[PDB]
């Protein structure tokens, strides 16, 4: 098992996300390669729960339910995190030989 | 031999799959204008249901793209085969060795 | 994960609510839009088969007119029985398909329909509209009768108008199929007289129109000791629903023969504003209930009524027709849709911002004087009474109403006009249209609001119906204001179901 | 084990037909089928006596029955699930 983390990266670098993060946060801090997206806690099933559910765009029966991060309850850009992580919790491995 | 065979939808498959997203958008199936005729109607809920669809035979005015299912992976894939033969004479000797 | 509940109840902040598909009480399939009704019993199965044309948004440009049929016990609940008539080819007469009517013959026991094929961009000697038949063993499958080719022009009549074929059998065992045609540049519904449906002799002109004018969907029937014939005018100016009265047959003939002007009532035959398009009547022998379409809205905006004439399509609205002693005739609620309300709900104020007070239930507004209450659902039913100090008072409903609402869409019904006016409110101050009836003597009014999702329908003392399409209705707060006379209101009541 | 089973093969070809005592040629690269008459037929009524397709292909026109061909008429040739249109339309000669 192993641990992997970016400690320094020029600013611009950071900021197009090139080595992670897709451009919207810094990687630094985090391990190579993480993305940072939405998350969807699960999918609408009724009118009534789109109303109650925070306003989106495009937002209807049948249709991805994005959960709000900072309960302004509004979907945007700004409700994105860290839920990419390339790297294995361990990595493991069996070698059985009879003779 | 080939066991990750990807599931995709046949010709029956990927008709129905055509006709429940127009039906989920509002919109009319018959206007999907990729030869396909969809006989469908409503139940006691007002869901709509699909009872039997038609396909054009040829796909293009000229009479040169006849209809069928084909299976895409199955013809692209085979059984594949794998030879290997080895033959190593080694001759060692305190004065000299060679292999 | 765990979902979030908002609290409706408790805010009167507008919010951007959004229309089903679907519709429940009236009736809107989930793909494509309603488009003129095609009421009809089956003296089989003792029900209502209403058929109707489908319409899309992207309509095809050679052949658009597929028709589906709506099987409904009363004017509650509805079913679709799936396509019936397919739309004609591209070259064929029957591209485009017209309003109609349907027979059931039990001397064959076939269902006969007739129906108004009109031919894509038609030649000079071709005939634009040609009215064709198709035949039915159960009210299932549908063949055209390819032999039968009935033309406006053999007769005399204009080719390119010749639209909704009527039929209706009489007591002698005849029938009768009028066509709202015309003839020489004048407006005239034909009749021609059958006895087996094939065979169709033109029996001169049955009527003539009203100032060279023009009438969809005509229908002609008996309620108990009077003859009623109910048309959808097709003037843009007008694009509403009149009706004429009479006696007899022969008196409802010579009525308005020669530009007479027999109007039934003071208020010209009026049912519905706008909002309520090819009304047609079918009786069950107990009851007689009207079916028309409310349409749409361009951009789903209650403000956009439409210039010259509104959008095409839209939802399917039933009314019970009434008759009083005197011969006139005013839409009712249908009982099955009263009846279906099951659930109450308790009512509020949230806003009191003029200078009305607050006595219990009852409630006393005077100038510039508005309430709002709570928030509504998808289906609601809100009744009252509402007694005004004299009768030229403006009170009004407005929906689409909370604290930060720009602008709310209103009802007022103004007593010294003698009619009720649907307005844009707030900040535009705009006025979309209205429709008249009579003022009660006693002050007195019983209103009692229907709303369906996006459709709304409000009678007044048995007396006015106004159909409207509010978008956003549902899940807002809705007020009463007045703004010139005193009102008192009472018996407030809001059921949901 | 992929194969959905809908009999795609549905030969829907049209052979020739006759209405009353006329044969029609047909055209497959637009799907047309043209009949002229002498320039003195009654064009309203014509009864439609035979129709060859292929084998298992179903048409909607029946045989037997008569029809108006003063307009072009679609028709709709179903073999097992599988659908094909033409336009019959009838000349009068000029
Ligand atoms: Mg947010």
């Amino acid at each position: 098992t192993y641990r992997n983390e970016i400690l320094e990266l020029p600013e611009t670098v950071a900021a197009n996300g090139k080595f992670g993060g897709n451009g919207v946060k810094s990687v630094v801090g985090h391990t190579y390669g993480a993305q940072v997206g939405y998350i969807a806690d699960g999918i609408f099933k009724s009118q009534d729960e789109v109303d109650n559910h925070a306003t989106q765009e495009g937002a209807a029966v049948g249709r991805i339910r994005y959960r709000d991060i900072d309960h302004n309850g509004v979907i945007d850009e700004r409700d994105q995190n860290w839920i990419y992580d390339p790297t294995p919790s361990f990595s493991y491995g069996l070698n059985i030989y009879l003779e | 031999m080939y066991q990750s065979k990807m599931n995709v939808l046949n010709t029956e498959q990927y008709g129905r799959a055509m006709w429940q997203a127009y039906v989920n958008d509002g919109e009319n199936p018959n206007g999907n204008a990729l030869g396909y005729a969809y006989n469908w109607g409503y139940n006691a809920d007002g869901n709509p249901v699909l009872y039997g669809m038609t396909l054009s035979k040829y796909l293009d005015s000229k009479n040169t793209m006849p209809v069928a299912d084909t299976d895409w992976f199955d013809e692209i894939t085979r059984t594949g085969v794998i030879q290997q033969y080895n033959l190593s004479v080694s001759n060692g000797s305190e004065k000299g060795s060679s292999f | 994960p765990i979902l979030t509940q908002k609290n409706w109840d408790g805010t009167a902040t507008y919010f951007q609510s959004s229309d089903e598909h679907g519709f429940s009480m009236y009736y809107k399939p989930q793909v494509g839009f309603v488009g003129d009704p095609m009421p009809f019993y089956d003296p089989v199965a003792k029900d209502f088969k209403v058929m109707y044309l489908q319409d899309y948004r992207p309509n095809p440009e050679a052949t658009y007119h597929p028709i589906f049929g709506v099987a409904t016990k009363d004017g509650a609940t509805y079913e679709s029985l799936g396509e019936l008539i397919s739309c004609g080819g591209r070259d064929e007469q029957d591209a485009a398909i017209g309003t109609g009517g349907t027979i059931y013959n039990p001397a064959d026991k076939l269902y006969y329909t007739f129906y108004t094929g009109n031919k894509f961009k038609p030649s000079s000697d071709q005939n634009a509209q040609v009215v064709m038949v198709a035949t039915s063993p159960d009210f299932k499958t549908w063949t055209k009768n390819r032999t039968f080719y009935l033309k406006g022009d053999t007769y005399g009549y204009d080719k390119n108008d010749f639209r909704d074929p009527f039929l209706f059998q009489t007591e002698d065992g005849v029938y009768h199929m009028l066509i709202a045609t015309r003839k020489n540049g004048k407006g005239h519904i034909a009749e021609f007289t059958s006895a087996d449906l094939k065979e169709w002799e033109s029996a001169g002109t049955f009527m003539t129109m009203m100032w060279d004018r023009f009438y969809e969907c005509p229908d002609v029937f008996k309620m108990g000791d009077w003859w009623y014939l109910i048309y959808s005018e097709q003037a843009s100016f007008m694009r509403k629903v009149q009706y004429f009265k009479g006696r007899t047959l022969e008196d409802l003939k010579a009525t308005t023969a020669n530009d007479a002007g027999i109007w039934p009532d003071n208020r010209e035959g009026m049912l519905d504003s706008r909002a309520f398009y090819a009304g047609k009547t079918a009786s069950d022998g107990t009851n007689r209930y009207i079916w028309g379409w409310c349409p749409t809205r361009a951009g789903n905006d209650n403000g956009n009524v439409g210039d010259v004439e509104p959008e095409w399509a839209g939802n399917l609205v039933a009314q019970r027709l009434i008759q009083h002693e005197d011969g006139t005739l005013t839409l009712g609620v249908p009982d099955a849709i009263d009846r279906k309300y099951t659930s109450a709900q308790e009512v509020k104020v949230m806003a009191k911002d003029g200078n009305m007070i607050e006595s219990g239930k009852t409630y006393t507004l005077g100038e510039g004087a508005s309430v709002i209450f709570n928030r509504l659902k998808v289906h609601n039913k809100i009744s009252f009474t509402v007694k005004t100090a004299s009768n030229t008072d403006r009170f009004g409903i407005s929906f689409v109403r909370g604290t930060d609402s720009a602008s709310w869409y209103s009802i007022h019904v103004n007593a010294d006009e003698g009619k009720a006016n649907f307005e844009k409110d707030g900040d535009d101050a705009k006025y979309l249209f209205d429709n008249k009836f009579n003022i009660p003597a006693d002050n007195e009014y019983r209103v009692t609001i229907y709303s369906d999702q996006s459709v709304c329908v409000t009678y007044i003392n048995d007396q006015l119906s106004f159909t409207n399409r509010i978008y956003q209705m549902q899940k807002n707060p809705w007020s009463l204001c007045c703004y010139k006379g005193e009102i008192t209101v009472s018996d407030v009541q809001v059921s949901t179901y | 084990d992929f194969k959905s089973g809908l009999r795609l093969d549905g030969d829907v070809w049209v052979n020739s037909i006759r209405l009353d005592e006329y044969a029609g040629t047909v055209d497959y690269q637009n799907k047309a089928i043209v009949v002229g008459v002498p320039y003195d037929y009654d064009i309203t009524r014509m009864v439609v006596t035979e129709m060859n397709l292929s084998e298992g292909a179903k048409a909607s026109i029946a045989i037997g029955e008569t029809i108006d061909f003063s307009l072009p008429v679609s028709l709709t040739v179903k073999n097992g699930d599988v659908q094909m249109s033409y336009t019959i339309t009838v000349k009068r000669d000029e």
